[PDB]
């Protein structure tokens, strides 16, 4: 490093460009190998050095990789570099807005141009790790925060949760103040912007802070974050307040998760540090305030919807937050499952779910590639983690009023959205509901009996439901009371109408459903057998379409060989006529061998219950297997 | 309602 002077010749604007990566090597292990001690604080020339690198990066006639490998200087003169930032401010400002495009998602993988950018990303990446500098990680974040998922954002996330678990307590907790500066400050930049900041990195960051370091941070902010929390929600003639509503979103979703991570001692006590929420001086005998701010949270919890608003979706979100906010709170502070109610489902007429949910997406099911599938759809685990927690907490009147909310409201009141998510609770809390069953069931079958669930078909929410109900089973056996009847005819009805699908073994899945569904609680359910009879009555050689009726009524024999005509629409000669008739096609497989096993086992039914119709079906099936016998012998 | 936060 000594000598150094004499590298004028080197990084040399007429120096060949291989010389200039090299010496930048040369550079970069020397930094490694320095520790520090020298070259960076007081000692030597700096200015040279320095001004050296701010004209390489600021150069114009280099390549990109040039920059790339130059911007592994970041961890390096950016510790102890008291002042003469804002020269760095300038050439990298200049450098990512020379080389990095805002909309990424024109450039596919594999152009060379990407392949830069991800180059030049990592780098700065790689320089965040090693610098742990606030400026950097500033910079880093505007990057990111431009709009959503566009830079492979995996790798900031990890990075980002790398940064974290190291470094000097005060060095998080200035990264922390760094990382909350520009959420808060007025200048009027893009909101959705605002909220990605602390979205995709602040959120994060403060997840994986150290432990302990946490309360500097919401020592920091929380005077600030509660007076605009206050108020101020008034002012709407402006789309602007926007602004205000993504602020008050970010200081929710930052101090919620503060509430997580930390000690119930440390967030509410005899001793009370966080006593800042009023002066603090008379009041360090017990925690109280700190509750204020669900106080606070009671007003958005609750806000009844305007009527032809323009930042709809965004008070959703915003509301939704808020939410989560008093999960986080209630699960807390707060001990007695009584206070675990606290405020947490207590409802107005004026009613809280019946917000936090759109009532306009399709939401269609799916049987998709690679639980997460719309699970995605915001507050989930939020309210998952509520229950366990509850449930692990040792509640009737909780679940009492939810399902208030599904089967008290299973009129239309609410849209079917809301019913759905409802189910989507108890769907993903099976476990936790195991017990409280029975006087679930109709509710939830209720659901799926509707004529409207989702679109059509066998939703993958109907298969949940019917997995629940199922599961349920063997030990609630919900069969059999004058709701139970009609709903589960419906049921069965409507399975056993879409059971073909184009899938080679949906279609099993789907016949399994149906074969649990009626073994597992075979009591007054009537068999479709109308049904049935179209489903296999497909006078057509070469179909596939008698198949499936072949093998519905396999299912409805296989279980518990019931009774095959009651008074079902047809009468018994042409429907087991039709039924042998089926054996006459021999064009595919499934058709003519299931027929003859679906009705070998009709035979052995009809005779161990010794009924009467054995004579003629056996005629019939005598008949027209003899029709093949000296006709087609293979088959 | 205030009664609920506050116990």
């Amino acid at each position: 490093l000594q000598h150094w002077k004499k590298c004028d010749s080197w990084w040399a604007k007429d120096s060949p460009l291989e010389t200039k990566m090299a010496v930048l090597a040369l550079l970069a292990k020397i930094l490694q190998i320095d520790s520090s001690v020298s070259f960076n604080t007081s000692h030597g020339s700096f200015p040279e050095v320095f001004t050296t690198y701010i004209s390489l990066l600021a150069d114009t006639k280099l390549d990109l990789h040039l920059k790339g490998q130059a911007v592994t200087l970041l961890p390096f003169f950016t510790s102890l570099t008291g002042g003469s930032l804002e020269e760095l401010r300038r050439v990298l400002e200049q450098l990512i807005v020379a080389h990095f495009p805002m909309q990424s998602r024109e450039f596919p993988p594999g152009t060379p141009r990407f392949n830069n950018y991800v180059d030049c990303m990592k780098k700065f990446l790689d320089a965040l790790e090693l610098s742990q500098s606030p400026m950097l990680l500033e910079l880093m974040t505007e990057v990111l925060c431009r709009e959503q998922q566009h830079v492979m954002e995996e790798l900031f996330q990890s990075s980002f949760r790398r940064i974290a678990r190291r470094g000097s307590c005060v060095t998080q907790v200035g990264l922390l103040e760094s990382v909350y500066e520009m959420f808060r400050k007025d200048d009027p930049r893009l909101s959705f912007t605002r909220q990605s900041f602390v979205d995709r990195s602040l959120l994060t960051l403060l997840w994986h802070c150290s432990l302990d370091a946490l309360r500097e941070f919401f020592s920091t902010i929380v005077v600030d974050a509660i007076d605009v929390l206050k108020s101020r929600f008034t002012k709407l003639n402006e789309s602007t307040f926007d602004t205000q509503i993504t602020k008050k979103m970010g200081y929710y979703k930052i101090l919620d998760v503060m509430y997580s991570r930390l000690p119930k001692d440390d967030v509410h006590a005899k001793e009370s540090k966080i006593n800042q929420v009023f002066h603090g001086s008379c009041i360090t005998e017990g925690n109280e305030l700190t509750k204020t701010l669900i106080k606070l949270c009671y007003d958005a919890f609750t806000e009844n919807m305007a009527g032809e608003n323009q930042l709809l979706e965004r008070r959703r979100l915003y509301h939704c937050a808020a939410y989560n906010c008093a999960i986080s709170v209630i699960c807390c502070v707060f001990n007695e499952l009584k206070f675990y109610q606290g405020f947490l489902f207590s409802e107005k007429p004026e009613k809280n779910l019946l917000i936090f949910e759109n009532l306009i997406d399709l939401k269609r099911r799916y049987n998709f590639p690679v639980m997460d599938e719309l699970n995605r759809h915001e507050c989930m685990a939020p309210l998952t983690a509520l229950v366990k927690h509850m449930h692990r907490s040792l509640p009737r009147d909780l679940p009492s009023w939810m399902k208030f909310l599904h089967g008290k409201l299973g009129n239309p009141i609410v849209p079917l959205n809301i019913r759905l998510f409802l189910a989507k609770l108890v769907i993903n809390t099976e476990e936790v509901f195991r017990p409280y069953a029975k006087h679930w069931l109709s509710p939830l079958l209720q659901l799926a009996a509707s004529e409207n669930n989702g679109g059509e078909g066998i939703h993958y929410m109907v298969v949940e439901i019917v997995a629940t109900i199922l599961s349920w089973t063997g030990l609630a056996t919900p069969t059999g009371v004058p709701k139970d009847e009609v709903l589960a005819n419906r049921l069965l009805n409507f399975l056993m109408k879409h059971v073909f699908h184009p899938k080679r073994a949906v279609f099993r899945h789907n016949l399994e459903i149906i074969k649990t569904l009626v073994e597992c609680w075979k009591d007054c359910l009537s068999i479709p057998y109308r049904l049935i009879f179209e489903k296999f009555s497909g006078k057509d050689p070469n179909s596939k379409d008698n198949s499936v009726g072949i093998q519905l009524l396999g299912i409805v024999m296989a279980n518990d060989l019931p009774p095959y005509d009651p008074q079902c629409g047809i009468q018994s000669s042409e429907y087991f006529q039709a039924l042998v008739n089926n054996m006459s096609f021999v064009r595919y497989k499934e058709v003519y061998a299931a027929a003859a096993e679906v009705l070998g086992l009709i035979l052995r039914y009809v005779m161990e219950r010794k009924n009467i119709l054995e004579e003629s079906l056996c005629e019939l099936v005598a008949k027209q297997l003899k029709q093949h016998q000296n006709t087609m012998e293979d088959k | 309602v205030d009664d609920l936060l506050d116990m």
